[PDB]
């Protein structure tokens, strides 16, 4: 229905991680520690270098003076108004990326425990949220000090990655590399958001190129649908398949929604395939589905996503060392392409400065002509 | 079958030289291949592992071929918490081809029977009951020996392990003393050649052969069994058997074709040079002297005696380094006859 964003001026307060973590917003606020204003989606040390509390760590041996912080945690703390729920809709709390360990607070109640980085988080928050001023708090532990729950292998111990990244879900960069420097940081990296749901709504709409003929301008494509929907709503709802590239509707599909998951197969005329760089155009199509009631033409949900018909095939080679690291080769719609790119390193040891330089990185690869990228692990 | 022994044994073995095989305490059967019994091992078998890694003596891990304990959970934690040992998913004559043609170059030994000796039956039985002989019966056992033979429950019957004893004793002496003493000396001689014959077919059958492990040195509780020390620490006869042919450089004398080869085995890194005599006890008739070289970690033929007449009893005298070894072989087939066995180990003056 809405997504009402939570970015913004959020209150921060860090303190030194006590022998044991501060869990919950009593014990927060009772700790000794320092509060700022904070920016989400960010990293503490922007909001302290913010606030004149830590000097530049781009310029000298500045980076080493963040030390003492990785042993520190960071509550995070913000009021919001409620969005408007109605009957069957569910109040979603999304975070793009919390880093890493924290304990989230809903108007006081746990609504949820983080435990990775790298992935998204959503909790349902519609039967604790209030009417009016709701309150939200997130306390963050030591990421360093979470290793020390854990007994590491023999294996795990003594390998370039850092003992400490081996038992938890970051990435392994943060800890110190040879071409990115230690900065475990900690924060909001990434949006922070309210989503309503109704009760018909899309959980996840795949695309699949299934075949591609690039002479013929054909393409075979599937759509797994699945979709949350009450059994009042079966066979009153459809669903609406719209295949459109500059604004011209290449195709347009009704279904009754008589189950929750369904398989959409559309065979395609008039339609260019997806190519890498130099093998052909980047062609693109418009790719959306949405829930719309038979009776009042409600619509209830809309996924859209730009898609490209394309099939990807890895070709190992079975004489020249068969097995071995190096011998294949992508096959892209049948053709067997050469690969020329670059790898993929973090962005910013501050990630959530990532996403501001994705433009000007991406140019640097299309200035290069690379048709590949290897985003490293 | 047994516990995981704790620190000092390792302790000991570190500190003497012996290595040791660990077994991880699963028993003759197959087991649970649901995630409950997967867990409640995997936590055992982390917990052993780290506590015995760091021991030098400790160089093997032990666990169809589907089972989820052995080629799964098991071989995980070695995986993970300990990759510098090997783990190995394992799960009445003596001169009979099913001891002498057995394909294994590292072999388990089946070990035999041996009475103990009179001062633990005397001990572990009643007086009524320290007679093996139930009403003075040859071939009957009484209630309390057919216990000390490890009867799990008590349903009373008649016969089973406790007979291993006395057939083993008739094959070799012919028929069974009726005296104790003499059925504990003979019992403990059959015990004795048996386990010393394996020890000496597999030390000269090297370098196919690599190893011997045999069953065993010592008992768990006073019993009749097959080991050659009870739990009072009693040796049996066959302790000291083994003893001498268990040295270092040990002479020995295996069948052959057409005789006997007499030869040395190495169990060291060094090269020994020495001089073995091959005499019969009865008539004294000296059958081979000569000088030998033992090449290190190698067993070595040193020459092929002639076949004797009969039945009796060679001697093997060898001195390396200033010190004199012993050593003997029964050749002839059986049954032997208890006194005059008895008097070829008497006179061969290496045991008692």
């Amino acid at each position: 229905v809405s997504e009402q964003s939570l970015n913004g001026r959020w209150t921060l307060k860090f303190f030194p991680q006590p022998a044991v973590p501060v869990m919950t917003i009593e014990g927060a606020e009772a700790a000794n520690g320092i509060v700022v204003d904070a920016v989400v989606p960010g990293n503490v040390e922007i909001d302290m270098e913010a606030a004149g509390l830590v000097e530049d760590p781009m310029v000298g041996n500045n980076i080493y003076k963040l030390r003492p912080y990785e042993g520190y945690q960071w509550y995070y703390s913000r009021t919001f108004a409620a969005p408007v729920v109605t009957e069957g809709q569910r109040l979603v709390l999304h975070f793009g990326g919390i880093d890493t360990f924290a304990e989230v607070y809903v108007n006081g109640i746990k609504v949820g425990s983080a435990d990775n980085m790298l992935i998204e988080h959503d909790y349902d928050i519609t039967s604790v949220v209030k009417e009016g001023e709701n309150r939200l708090d997130v306390i963050i532990r030591s990421s360093v000090m979470e290793a020390q729950n854990h007994f590491l292998g023999t294996l795990s111990i003594g390998n370039f990655s850092n003992e400490e990244s081996a038992p938890v879900r970051r990435a392994p960069s943060t800890y110190g590399w040879d071409i990115m420097p230690r900065l475990v940081s900690a924060g909001l990296w990434r949006d922070v958001t309210l989503r309503v749901e109704n009760p018909v709504t899309i959980v996840d709409a795949n695309w699949v190129t299934l075949s591609v003929n690039p002479k013929a301008r054909e393409a075979s494509e599937s759509l797994y649908l699945q979709t949350r929907l009450p059994f009042e709503m079966h066979d009153k709802v459809k669903a609406v398949i719209t295949i459109s590239r500059d604004g011209r509707q290449i195709l347009r599909k009704e279904a009754l929604m008589r189950k929750f998951a369904n398989l959409f197969t559309l065979n395609l005329s008039g339609v260019d395939a997806w190519w890498p760089r130099g093998y052909g155009e980047p062609a693109l199509y418009t790719a959306e589905v949405s829930l719309v009631d038979v009776t009042s033409g409600k619509i209830y949900d809309t996924k859209t996503s730009k898609i490209g018909f394309r099939t990807v095939k890895l070709e190992l080679d079975e004489v020249n060392l068969p097995g071995q690291p190096g011998q294949f080769q992508f096959i892209i719609n049948g053709e067997p392409v050469f690969a020329k790119g670059t790898n993929w390193v973090p962005l910013d040891a501050l990630h959530s400065r990532d996403a501001s330089h994705v433009e000007e990185a991406v140019q640097l690869m299309v200035e290069m002509n690379c048709n590949i990228v290897r985003c490293w692990g | 079958g047994n516990v995981y022994e704790d620190t000092h044994f390792f302790e000991l073995c570190d500190k003497y030289g012996i290595m040791v095989w660990q077994d991880f305490a699963m028993g003759c059967g197959n087991y649970s291949q649901r995630d409950n019994f997967a867990a409640a091992l995997e936590k055992e078998a982390i917990s052993v592992v780290v506590k015995l890694r760091n021991h030098p003596s400790l160089i093997l891990w032990s666990g169809p071929n589907n089972d989820r304990v052995s080629r799964q959970v098991l071989s995980r934690v070695i995986y993970e918490f300990d990759p510098t040992r090997p783990y190995l998913p394992s799960s009445g004559y003596y001169k009979d081809p099913f001891y002498t043609e057995n394909p294994s170059q590292f072999v388990s030994q089946i070990g035999y029977h041996g009475c103990p000796n009179r001062e633990t039956l005397e001990r572990m039985f009643s007086p009524d009951s320290v007679n093996p002989w139930q009403n003075g019966v040859v071939g009957m056992w009484n209630d309390e020996w057919q216990t000390k033979a490890n009867r799990i429950y008590d349903d009373k019957f008649q016969g089973g392990r406790n007979d291993l004893m006395t057939n083993q004793v008739r094959i070799i002496f012919g028929e069974v003393p009726a005296d104790l003493d003499d059925f504990i000396f003979a019992s403990q001689s059959v015990q004795a050649e048996a386990m010393k014959f394996f020890v000496e077919l597999w030390r000269g059958r090297r370098p196919y052969r690599t190893g011997i492990i045999w069953w065993n040195i010592r008992d768990g509780w006073p019993l009749l069994s097959d080991a050659i020390s009870d739990y009072w620490g009693g040796k049996k006869q066959a302790f000291y058997y083994m003893q001498n042919v268990h040295h270092d450089v040990c002479c020995l004398i295996n069948p052959a074709a057409n005789g006997y080869m007499l030869k040395v085995d190495n169990n060291t890194l060094k090269d020994f040079e020495g001089v073995v005599e091959v005499k019969d006890v009865a008539s004294g008739k000296q059958v081979f002297k000569g000088k030998f070289v033992s090449k290190a970690n190698q067993m070595s033929e040193i020459a092929t005696l002639p076949m004797q007449k009969g039945q009796g009893m060679l001697v093997i005298s060898y001195r390396i380094e200033g010190n004199e070894y012993f050593n003997h072989y029964l050749y002839g087939e059986p049954p032997y006859k208890l006194d005059q066995y008895r008097k070829w180990v008497k006179k061969c003056g290496i045991y008692e």
